[PDB]
RNA sequence: GGGGCUCAAACCACACACCGAAGCUGCGGGUGUCACGGUGACGCGGUAGAGGAGCGUUCUGUAAGCCUGUGAAGGUG
RNA sequence: AGGGGAGUGAAAUAGAACCUGAAACCGUAUGCGUACAAGCAGUGGGAGCCUACUUGUUAGGUGACUGCGUACCUUUUGUAU
């Protein structure tokens, strides 16, 4: 008698809709996360990718509370010196609405090759339309 | 038909019919034992949930035989304390076949 | 300047995998038969058909 | 089958001569004669002289003809190493180290 | 009485490099270095036959608050409830019953629930 | 520590629940000391260092024996 | 030069650099893994594949993915250093 453990040939993944129209970009992406590893079900195992498809429609819409709408930094280095790059939460809704929640889910989720294969499962777009119809997402709160 | 039993410190999921290894036992090879500890039955969609243990319930096993485990090996290494020890253990078990599971 | 640390098995057949040897262009003299380089004299002495250097 | 053609000594060293080798495995002797007539290389030379060796042993020892053989296995070892010294600036000496290999050749009609 | 030590060196070098099969590079071919990774594994082996019983632990407890939630419970809600009505299943079985046997779990947390707690 | 957090995932009080060590309990083994005649009870991290018990190698006696070309030592699984 | 046969021999992988013939080191052949992945190279869990046969609660080879994890000796108050 050993305990269970998930095949990665016989997983069960299912397509799930989410609409950030109005809620916390941090407490949005915590729902993200458990979706996209598997949390959520009893056959968990930490070494297999075991959990479901995440579509976000409406991502330009995701907002915060208290000033950081403007005092909000996002940072990264190109590799040359001197080649540190800002942005804020203001100017990259504009720019590419998209890498506010992927960022932030990104960041959410373990740190290697498993951790980047959870992360290919979650699309998101801007508009109040996506392109998989044909996998017939099922809505999900929160 | 399958259900729960306690056995030397551990619980065991058991259905009839099945081989397994527990802990020493006690008794002779070839010889017959019973387990009045028995927490869970369930019978097909029917399940007998254990208030303590089930009231009435019994597993009847069949011992099998009597072993040692594989070795495992211990060594303890403090660096350059200049202090090394070491050790091997084969642990027994006791092997069983269960023969009837009554609700 | 020397290493510090000796270099692996895999390490130096890793710098060798680029040193495998490539193969001449061949071709056949078709009046005779006789196995030549390409664009070359034979070495029996026949270019194109013609007899050139009289052995 | 599988006749076989040892050289043993050659003057050569190991290293260099794996080269050829690697050109000539698995082809139609053939195919690999010309390869090996037509090479710049000088274990090409030598190694020219082993397979034509075992192939007049799969002839007389074996009737088996040219048309069916092919290089079925070939490599190349180590041999015993020459010695010698090499004076260096300053006074000092210098260990040279002359090597030598063995090629094996075998060919096979199946 | 001189003694030569050829033959007993060899024998308990080959013990070493016996454990050693399978380690990478010098590790399994020169006796100096796969000397070490044969005590370092033992180390590790010591050490890791007590995580083995914390990370199984963790196993069980995340499937059982995953199965729990399906029926309408947390994990820490569920403890409460089976320890004061009676129930006394380990972690290890409660795990097991959450993937395989849905309905006997399902009648489990219903009476953890049914304990007002 | 990072993501991210604002009727908080911050701070101040109170309440119940859970996680969490090689700690404690459970089951199975091995040892040291003491007591009674195998049982009990208390222990068993360790450098310098003290004390106790052992393995293996060469040679001598037991041995003018015993094993061995129907295969010794050595080598390799 | 060196080999392939044939012959002598109980035995030529006892062939004259010749009893046995290990390790470092260098190769050929088969099986599995490896070209989006960051670190003392192991250890705990673990799918898939290959082989053998007692045909899967088995044995052998490999170890995708994942939790933990900074060699040894010496000298020191203290070293991944
Ligand atoms: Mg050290
Ligand atoms: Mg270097
Ligand atoms: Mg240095
Ligand atoms: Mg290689
Ligand atoms: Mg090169
Ligand atoms: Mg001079
Ligand atoms: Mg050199
Ligand atoms: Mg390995
Ligand atoms: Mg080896
Ligand atoms: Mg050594
Ligand atoms: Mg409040
Ligand atoms: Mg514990
Ligand atoms: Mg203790
Ligand atoms: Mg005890
Ligand atoms: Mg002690
Ligand atoms: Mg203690
Ligand atoms: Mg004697
Ligand atoms: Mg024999
Ligand atoms: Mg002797
Ligand atoms: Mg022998
Ligand atoms: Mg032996
Ligand atoms: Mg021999
Ligand atoms: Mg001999
Ligand atoms: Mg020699
Ligand atoms: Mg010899
Ligand atoms: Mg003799
Ligand atoms: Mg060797
Ligand atoms: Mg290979
Ligand atoms: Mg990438
Ligand atoms: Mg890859
Ligand atoms: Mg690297
Ligand atoms: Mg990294
Ligand atoms: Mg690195
Ligand atoms: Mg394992
Ligand atoms: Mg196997
Ligand atoms: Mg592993
Ligand atoms: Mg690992
Ligand atoms: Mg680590
Ligand atoms: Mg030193
Ligand atoms: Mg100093
Ligand atoms: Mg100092
Ligand atoms: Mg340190
Ligand atoms: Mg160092």
């Amino acid at each position: 008698m050993k305990t269970y453990t998930a095949k990665p040939e016989t997983v069960q993944r299912d397509w799930f809709v989410v609409d950030a129209a109005g809620q916390t970009l941090g407490r949005l992406a915590t729902e993200i996360a458990r979706r996209l590893r598997g949390k959520h079900k009893p056959e968990y195992t930490p070494h297999v990718d075991t959990g479901d498809y995440i579509v976000v429609i409406n991502a330009e819409q995701v907002r915060v509370t208290g000033a950081k709408t403007t005092d909000k930094m996002y940072y990264h280095h190109s590799g040359f010196p001197g080649g540190i790059k800002s942005i804020n939460f203001e100017k990259l809704i504009a720019k590419a609405p998209e890498r506010v929640i992927e960022t932030a889910v990104k960041g959410m989720l373990p740190k290697n090759p498993l951790g980047r294969d959870m992360y290919r499962k979650l699309k998101v777009y801007k508009g109040a339309s996506h392109p998989h119809t044909a996998q017939q997402p099922q809505e999900l709160k929160i | 038909m399958y259900a729960v039993i306690v056995t030397g410190g551990k619980q065991h999921k058991v259905t009839e019919g099945e081989f397994l290894k527990v802990e020493k036992l006690d008794v002779a090879t070839g010889e017959a034992i019973d387990f009045d500890r028995v927490l869970l039955v369930a019978n097909g969609e029917d399940v007998k949930i254990g208030l303590p243990v089930v009231e009435g319930a019994k597993v009847t096993a069949e011992v099998v035989s009597h072993g040692r485990h594989d070795k495992v090996r211990i060594i303890k290494f403090r660096r350059r304390k200049h202090h090394m020890k070491r050790q091997g253990h084969r642990q027994w078990f006791t092997e069983i076949k269960i023969t009837g599971i009554q609700a | 300047a020397v290493q510090q640390n000796k270099k692996s098995r895999s390490a130096r057949d890793m710098r060798r995998s680029h040193d495998a040897l490539e193969s001449n262009a061949l071709s056949v003299e078709k009046s005779t038969g006789e196995v030549h380089l390409r664009h070359h004299v034979s070495p029996d002495g026949f270019y194109r058909g013609r007899k050139v250097v009289d052995k | 089958m599988e006749v076989a053609a040892k050289l043993s000594g050659a003057r050569i060293s190991a290293q260099k001569a794996r080269l050829v080798a690697d050109q000539i495995r698995g082809k139609k002797v053939g195919e690999a004669l010309n390869l090996l007539a037509f090479s710049s290389k000088k274990a090409a030379e030598i190694m020219k002289k082993v397979l034509e060796s075992a192939v007049a042993n799969a002839e007389h020892n074996e009737g088996a003809d040219v048309d069916d053989l092919k290089v079925s296995t070939v490599f190349v070892n180590e041999g015993r190493s020459l010695k010698r010294i090499m004076p260096r600036a300053k006074g000092r000496a210098d260990r040279i180290v002359k090597r030598s290999c063995h090629i094996t050749v075998k060919v096979a009609d199946k | 009485a001189r003694v030569k030590r050829g033959v007993i060196a060899r024998r308990r070098h080959k013990k070493i490099l016996k454990l050693a099969k399978g380690y990478y590079g010098a590790r399994s071919r020169v006796f100096r270095v796969a000397k070490q990774a044969v005590i370092k594994a033992g180390q590790y082996a010591y050490r890791d036959r007590r995580q083995r019983k914390r990370q199984f632990r963790a196993l069980w407890i995340a499937r059982i608050n995953a199965g729990a939630r399906q029926n309408g419970l947390s994990y820490s809600r569920l403890i409460a409830g089976l320890k004061k009505a009676a129930i006394e299943i380990d972690r290890k079985v409660l795990a097991d019953l959450a993937v395989n046997e849905k309905a006997a779990f399902t009648a489990i947390v219903e009476k953890a629930k049914a304990s007002l707690a």
